[PDB]
């Protein structure tokens, strides 16, 4: 067995991001869960680092 | 095969010109002479396990090292051991034969683990031909025990580790054990047998428990997976003529995509089926069966009718051309039984472990059209036919329809 | 030390080879032939196989029945195959029986009668073993496994044809190709077993002289394949075992290449559940397969033709599950013949080569396979001598730059039958041809 | 249409030198310029936003 | 530690005369001060078991063996969470402390550890 | 060894929150300890002193290393929580160890409602602790100097670290060297990781190992003794006895542990024979 | 909405003349716009499908409807993600589109309204 899938911790990034079965059509408007995914980490990025600096 | 014996062991070695021995052990072991059910398979595939010098996986990968092969196989009468190799390699094969004869640690891990589901992989391959299904359940019905035992073992049976112990205790002995090597030195051979197997017991010759008996009946095994029908003869009498017979009312083709000249060939005529009419001399007693496979029941149970008129016209009269046919065809079926290493192995371990000296492939007799007549007189005359249906068997033919 | 072969020409330039052996009593005479499918065009597809059929339907002379009787009282047997690039018509007889069934050979192949009826009944036979070749799971995956490979080539043809070609085939087209391409400079007659040479080369002087002479006559084993990286899928969820072939581009009979492949194809081997031994194989992946019970076998494969081959693995398993782990362990054994790969090893399937190529040639059939197969790919036999120091001369640094030229990050071709879901899809498979670590 | 060893047409994407060295080095040169790229962006981005804990402007004037 | 390396360390020590008269009696106090047989153990009761050898010994034990381990470890842990010792017959006795399962891990682990020799063997 | 090395990890994670919550006093302490410990990194050959001015934010601790210590710490226990999940996570293939360190396969009992429960008993007697400190006992772990407000100029008597820090303080005051004293005080942590490695035991804890158990003893008590040597004054005897004990610390993992470990196996094998 | 309803509901327009006048053409060009058939999908292979009730109904199919639907799915995820429309022999044409499932979803639908019925009666 792939350590993908063996390891529990591995095997929980596995199901979401690598062998997750996904629809063969999905158009580009399935594209937004991951700009909004994005969007929170830029968020999380700027807004700690703002945080830094802010009173 | 100059045949000799080395330290109370008999050995049989012919001398070739090919880079390639092949060493066999033949063993006085086969299913005939079990204890219980199934234990001369199962011995079987317990060679080359763990033995105290050397386990199952170093022999192995010492094997892969002089790119060696093992073939092992159970017959009624024998077990077989055979490996093939580079001629200068002969030491080491006997002493792994040695080594197993003498030393096998029979370890229940491996019974359970590695031998028991071996064997009954084997048996399920075998299975899938309901031709040889057919045919085991043949000489089940004729003979009942000895003869009549599984070759194979099954689940339904289930062989423990003490019974394969104690079979061993008999058979790996002086007196059950021949060594047969093709294209190996015979003065070497005698040499190398004769250092190494010194220590092994000297044992007693395992016998058949119970006389053989002959029985007639039927036996219908419901399979999902395709349909045959053997309708066997047991002979009391084992003749050579009967060799001739099976070679004459033949069955297969001799050419692609063809029927063939042969009686049963010419019964399967516009049906998919196959037909294959067999001799077992089996020494005390015999079995002449005649096997048909196929698709359609209905078919098959054309063909068996067929089959039966075909020994009777038989019985009544054959021509010259069909005996001299029935001789030739004979001639070859001895001449590649002797050639092929598997059935070779046997054929002089049978001269060396019970006595019957072989019959050369150029001393086939040519049986008159008179003997070959009489012989199939006397088998649609016999008082115990057996039938054994496999696949839908309620479509197949009885033995008191035929 | 096994005996010379033998070898003679005749005037047309049929060649005449031949193995004797003293021990068997048995011979196997035979024609090999340098012809196969490949040499049909698209329109006559399935015309070689035909011919195999019509060959054994009575000739000039003797009918179909009289044929029968004729082998039938010699006692042996006739077979025959045709295959890509080669057709084989063998005889297995008696020692005293080989001038007749010699005989009978030169017959059916110079002058076989192809009678139109009997070409209609072989129509119907044909057309039943179409839709019967299904059974045969092996064989579907490998016809599958050419066909993608070499996409719209000749190498990528079925033997048996096309249905459409099946129907339209005339005596006329059958004359045609057996006329072109059974000529006497593309024919070996080969004698193993109990045999005198100098017996069959008189034979071949009685029977084969009268054969026609190719225009051009170029060497025995002279030939552009261009692989195509694809992926055949034929799923089948109602079958309980998936069966899944993957290979590259391989090397030809004559390649520089062709003993470093069979030495890289032996690192990986076979394997097997139901064989005792499999367990405790040296190859990696035989270990890792019946550690995790991922397949039920394995099998390597190098296949070679006149200008290019195929060499990858057939896999059988009924674990549905973990098809993605098999593929995956699979190619990273491959990986690792470019990484990897020591003379540990090397020299470990050497040894084991060494005997295998011997051990292959078992009774007279096997040698006489031997001869003409060499005699009809190589134009020689290649003696034992050379064959045990062209597998010495591959080196663990051959092995490397085979792989890392062969295998390493290269296109592969897929078929997959059965069970085949947990199968990922091509690219997934084909990112395993390369490592990310390395 | 039925039999499945017949391929279905490729010809309208298949390239004629897709097993030569020079078709896989086209695709792993935009694949590297791409990875090159990422590499330059990521640097500049981490550069320039880490800076932000260095010194600021009215830390350094009362050096 | 393997238990192949236990195993063959301790017959080092008991074929020496000197280190037996001195190793012997301090391995007697050891186990009696240890106390495992005062919760109905066998001192191979307590070897690891998560590891694949151990997991394919633990396989092969016969049926009997399994299921006498079994009660064993589920007694051990109702004393445990109980806070009581065994008494009387529960008590481990000397010549019941058997070494049942060493003869089947040893076993494991010879084939284990010749599989990886063979796997580093180099044709001469 | 997953869920445990995560927890290394967990523990590292507390410490700088800890670390960085006690700065956001502004007091004596929070100044000077701050100071003193981001003087460590200075160590770092090479780019040391360029790493220290880039945590400060400028050239001594001040207004922009206590603003960013606020975001720091206001995040850290987030991340905390996560690989507190993370190692609980890793934990769940195998389930918890038990004292005994058989297996409890052969016998398990729902978390709830029996540990559930067990775990109130403890919640409860935790705040009762809690509440003697907080209600009655206030400033008892604390340090007095951190309520006078954070002054560059004057520096306190004794700059110490929190009691949870001593003993980590001890290791490295033991080494002279200032980047040795670094390596150490952080070798001290990350040998945990190694604990997989140097327990030979064929037995998993000590519940039935004696000599294990007394190592153990020593183990924690000079774990213990490290701790007040780091709040002693750097003076005689206290400077060799830091030293010595640092030593034991280390041979636990590296010597003893292994030395006892082997010895014990062999005890087992040959006393129940 | 169940099946049932939407089968009943339609039922009682088309027994209508006047209803049925109008809303049969109406209906009839709603299909031709929808454009499922340029897919190659029949109506009923939009059924969602994600249900207890369907997934029995689906499991009723007889094997070569069932093999032909998952074809037909294949074939429109495969003209969806291409952003293709059907040509040729994969328009599905009005004569092909067959109320294949309907009658395994109403049979399945009937069982389970009779038993929410039944599990509610109240002996008189
Ligand atoms: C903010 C952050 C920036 C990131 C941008 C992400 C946006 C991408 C996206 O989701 O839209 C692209 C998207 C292209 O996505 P696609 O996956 O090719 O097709 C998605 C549609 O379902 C396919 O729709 P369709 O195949 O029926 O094609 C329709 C489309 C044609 O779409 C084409 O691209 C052509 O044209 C229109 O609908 C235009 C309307 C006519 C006005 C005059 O553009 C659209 O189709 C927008 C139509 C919305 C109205
Ligand atoms: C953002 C960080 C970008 C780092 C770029 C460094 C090189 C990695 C890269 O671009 O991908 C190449 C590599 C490989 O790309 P690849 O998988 O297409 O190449 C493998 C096949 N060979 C080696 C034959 C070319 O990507 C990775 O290894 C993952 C790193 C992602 C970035
Ligand atoms: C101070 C020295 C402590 C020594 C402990 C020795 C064992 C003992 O008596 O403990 C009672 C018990 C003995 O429990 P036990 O599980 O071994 O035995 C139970 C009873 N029998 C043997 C019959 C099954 O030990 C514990 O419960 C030990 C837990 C250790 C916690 C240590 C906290 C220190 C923090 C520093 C971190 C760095
Ligand atoms: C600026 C940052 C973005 C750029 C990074 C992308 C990778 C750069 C080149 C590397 C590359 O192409 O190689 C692949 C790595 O991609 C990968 O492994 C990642 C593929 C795509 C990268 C990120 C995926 C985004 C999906 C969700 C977005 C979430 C947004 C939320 C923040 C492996 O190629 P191969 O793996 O195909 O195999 C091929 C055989 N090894
Ligand atoms: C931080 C905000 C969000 C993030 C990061 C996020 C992320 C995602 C992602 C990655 C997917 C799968 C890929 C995709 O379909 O785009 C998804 C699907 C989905 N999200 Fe979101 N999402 C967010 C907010 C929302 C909101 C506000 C809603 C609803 C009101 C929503 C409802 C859904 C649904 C129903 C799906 C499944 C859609 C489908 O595949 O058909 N999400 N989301
Ligand atoms: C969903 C994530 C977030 C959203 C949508 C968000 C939104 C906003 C918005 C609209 C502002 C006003 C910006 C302006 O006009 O100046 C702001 C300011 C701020 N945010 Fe966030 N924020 C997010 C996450 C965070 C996080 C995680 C922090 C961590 C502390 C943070 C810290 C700040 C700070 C310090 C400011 C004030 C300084 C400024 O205006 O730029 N934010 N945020
Ligand atoms: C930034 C986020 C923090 C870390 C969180 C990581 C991702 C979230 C995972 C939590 C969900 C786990 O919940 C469960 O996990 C298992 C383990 O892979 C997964 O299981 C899934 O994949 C496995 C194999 O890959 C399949 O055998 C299974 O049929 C399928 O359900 C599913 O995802 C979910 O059923
Ligand atoms: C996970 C990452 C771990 C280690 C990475 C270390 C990165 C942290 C280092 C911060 C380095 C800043 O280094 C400094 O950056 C700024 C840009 O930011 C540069 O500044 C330069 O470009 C900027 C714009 O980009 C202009 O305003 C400026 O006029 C010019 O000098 C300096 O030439 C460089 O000295």
């Amino acid at each position: 067995m792939a350590l993908r899938k063996k390891n529990s911790l591995l095997n929980m990034a596995n199901s979401y991001v690598l062998d997750s079965p996904q629809p063969s059509n999905l158009n580009y408007f399935w594209n937004f869960g991951s700009l909004l995914a994005l969007c929170l980490v830029i968020q999380l990025a700027t807004g700690i680092t703002l945080a830094m600096h802010y009173t | 095969f100059s045949t000799a014996e080395a330290a109370g062991v008999k050995v049989a070695a012919q001398d070739g010109q090919s880079p390639i021995s092949d060493l066999s052990v033949v063993l006085r072991g086969g299913s005939r002479y079990a204890t219980v059910p199934g234990v001369s398979h199962i011995l079987e595939k317990f060679a080359f396990q763990n033995t105290v010098p050397k386990s199952a996986l170093r022999f192995v990968r010492e094997l892969e090292l002089f790119g060696g092969k093992l073939y092992t196989h159970t017959t009624r009468e024998h077990i077989v051991l055979r490996t093939q190799f580079l001629k200068q390699d002969l030491p080491y094969f006997v002493d792994a034969f040695a080594n197993v004869l003498k030393e096998t640690k029979f370890q229940q891990f491996e019974l359970t683990e590695r031998v028991a589901p071996v064997a009954e992989l084997d048996l399920l391959k075998r299975e899938s031909d309901p031709a040889f299904t057919a045919l085991e359940a043949a000489h089940e019905v004729a003979f009942r025990t000895g003869l009549g035992n599984s070759v194979y073992a099954q689940g339904y049976s289930p062989v423990t580790l003490e019974d394969v112990k104690e079979f061993a205790r008999q058979v790996y002995a002086k007196q059950n054990v021949a060594v047969v090597g093709n294209n190996v030195v015979p003065a070497d051979l005698q040499q190398l047998v004769g250092t190494a197997f010194a220590d092994l017991q000297e044992g007693s010759k395992v016998t058949q428990a119970g006389t053989t008996t002959l029985h007639g009946g039927e036996a219908r095994v419901r399979t999902s997976t395709g349909n045959a029908l053997t309708i066997a003869l047991p002979i009391a009498e084992p003749k050579p003529v009967y060799h001739a017979l099976a070679s004459f009312l033949g069955g297969p083709a001799s050419m692609p995509w063809s029927v063939g000249a042969s009686p049963l060939a010419q019964a399967t005529v516009g049906t998919h089926t196959s037909v294959k009419a067999t001799y077992h001399n089996y020494g005390d007693a015999g079995l002449f069966a005649i096997t048909i496979k196929g698709d359609s029941p209905a078919e098959i149970s054309q063909v068996a009718h067929k089959a039966v008129q075909a020994l009777k016209d038989t019985g009544a009269e054959v021509t010259e051309e069909q005996a001299a046919r029935a001789y030739a065809k004979s001639k070859f079926a001895a001449a590649e039984a002797f050639e092929n290493p598997d059935s070779s192995a046997s054929v002089i371990g049978m001269e060396l472990l019970s006595g019957v000296s072989r019959i050369a492939p150029e001393n086939v007799q040519k049986f008159t059209p008179a003997e070959l007549s009489e012989a199939a007189a006397q088998l649609s005359a016999s008082a115990k036919p057996v039938v054994a249906a496999v696949g839908q068997v309620h479509a197949l033919p009885f033995a008191d329809e035929l | 030390v096994s005996p010379k072969t033998r070898t003679s020409n005749l005037k047309n330039g049929l060649t005449i080879a031949s193995e004797s052996n003293p021990l068997v009593q048995t011979a196997t005479v035979g024609v090999w032939i340098d012809a196969g499918s490949r040499n049909e065009n698209a329109y006559n597809n399935g015309t070689a196989h035909f011919f195999e059929h019509l060959a054994f339907k009575g000739t000039d002379k003797r009918s179909q029945h009289q044929l029968e009787l004729d082998i039938e009282n010699m006692g042996g047997h006739l077979n025959a195959y045709t295959s890509r690039e080669s057709t084989v018509y063998y005889a297995k007889s008696f020692k005293d029986d080989v001038p007749k069934s010699v005989e009978i050979l030169a017959d059916i192949l110079q002058h076989s009668k192809l009678a139109e009826s009997a070409i209609d009944r072989e129509r119907e036979v044909i057309t039943r073993e179409l839709e019967e070749v299904n059974k045969q799971y092996e064989e579907v995956v490998f016809d599958h496994l050419h066909a993608t490979a070499f996409m719209n080539q000749p190498l990528g043809r079925t033997i048996l044809g096309p249905r459409e070609n099946i129907q339209t085939i005339t005596n006329t087209e059958l004359r045609k190709f057996i006329t072109e391409n059974y000529t006497a400079d593309r024919m070996v007659l080969v004698g193993a077993g109990a045999v005198d040479h100098d017996a069959l080369v008189e034979l071949a002087e009685k029977y084969f002289s009268h054969l026609p002479s190719s225009q051009s006559p170029v060497p025995l084993g002279t030939p552009i394949p261009n692989f195509v990286g694809s992926e055949v899928r034929l799923r089948d969820d109602t079958m309980p075992v998936a069966h899944i072939a993957i290979a590259v581009e391989g090397v030809s009979w004559t390649s520089e290449d062709y003993y470093t492949a069979l030495v890289a194809q032996a690192i990986i081997g076979n394997y097997d559940r139901a064989v005792g031994t499999s367990r405790h194989q040296g190859s990696r992946l035989s270990n890792i397969v019946s550690e995790n019970n991922l397949a039920n076998s394995f099998q390597s494969f190098s296949t070679s033709y006149s200008d290019t081959g195929l060499w990858g693995i057939y896999l059988t398993s009924e674990n549905t599950t973990q098809i993605d782990d098999l593929v995956h362990f699979t190619l990273k054994e491959w990986n690792r013949l470019s990484t990897s790969v020591s003379n540990l090893q090397v020299e470990r399937a050497k040894s084991q080569l060494k005997a295998g190529l011997l051990l292959s040639l078992d009774g007279t059939t096997y040698v006489a396979e031997d001869i003409g197969r060499q005699l009809t790919t190589l134009g020689r036999r290649v003696t034992p001598a050379e064959v045990e120091a062209k597998l010495e001369a591959v080196t663990e640094h051959d092995v490397r730059a085979w792989a890392q030229k062969t295998l390493y990050d290269k296109d592969i071709a897929l078929v997959g039958l059965g069970p085949i879901e947990g199968l990922y899809d091509y690219n997934r498979i084909r990112n395993d041809m390369s490592m990310m670590r390395w | 249409g039925k039999s499945t060893y017949k391929i279905p047409d490729f010809t309208p994407y298949l390239k004629k030198d897709r097993n030569t060295d020079a078709n896989r080095l086209f695709s792993y040169f935009m694949i590297g310029s791409f990875g090159m790229l990422s590499a330059a962006g990521a640097k500049a981005t981490v550069q320039d936003f880490l800076s932000n804990m260095s010194a600021s402007a009215d830390v350094l004037a009362m050096a | 530690a393997s238990i192949t390396s236990v195993v063959k360390t301790s017959e080092l020590i008991l074929k020496s005369p000197l280190l037996s008269k001195i190793v012997v009696p301090l391995a007697k106090t050891y186990v009696k001060f240890s106390g495992y047989r005062q919760l109905g153990f066998k001192m191979n009761d307590l070897i690891i078991e998560e590891t694949p050898n151990m997991q394919l010994a633990l396989r092969r034990l016969p049926p009997t063996e399994s299921y006498d381990r079994v009660y064993r470890l589920i007694r051990a842990t109702q004393f445990s969470l109980s806070h009581k010792l065994a008494t009387g017959n529960d008590i481990t006795k000397p010549e019941e402390d058997d070494h049942y399962l060493i003869p089947y891990i040893l076993d494991v682990e010879a084939e284990a550890f010749e599989k990886d020799a063979l796997d580093n063997l180099e044709v001469v | 060894v997953l869920p445990w090395s995560i927890g290394v990890i967990i523990f590292l994670l507390l410490i700088i929150t800890a670390f960085m919550g006690y700065v956001l006093v502004f007091g004596q302490m929070s100044l000077w300890g701050a100071t003193v410990i981001c003087n460590l990194v200075s160590a770092i050959p090479w780019l040391g002193e360029d790493i220290v001015h880039f945590l400060w934010g400028g050239f001594s601790v001040g207004n922009p290393t206590l603003q960013r210590f606020f975001a720091l710490h206001y995040l850290m226990p987030f991340v905390l929580a996560v690989f507190a999940l993370l190692h609980l996570i890793a934990l769940h293939t195998a389930g918890s160890s038990n004292p005994l360190g058989i297996t409890s396969n052969v016998d398990k009992l729902s978390m709830h409602p029996y540990y559930s429960f067990k775990d109130l008993i403890t919640v409860f007697a935790f705040l009762l602790m809690f509440t003697l400190f907080v209600f009655f006992s206030p400033d008892k772990l604390g340090h007095p100097d951190n309520y006078i407000p954070a002054n560059p100029m004057v520096t306190p008597a004794s700059i110490v670290p929190e009691w949870y820090l001593l003993p980590f303080y001890a290791i490295l005051r033991a080494i002279p060297d200032k980047l040795g004293g670094v390596i150490a005080m952080v070798a001290a942590i990350l040998i945990l990781l190694i604990l997989p490695i140097v327990d030979r035991s064929i037995i998993r804890g000590n519940a039935f190992k004696p000599i294990s158990k007394l190592l153990f003893g020593f183990f924690i008590c000079n774990f213990l003794l490290l701790g007040v040597l780091g709040q002693v004054h750097i003076e005689p005897p206290f400077i060799v006895l830091g030293q010595i004990c640092t030593i034991f610390y280390f041979s636990y993992f590296l010597i003893l542990l292994p030395m006892v470990s082997t010895i014990e196996n062999i005890f087992f094998y040959i006393g129940s024979l």
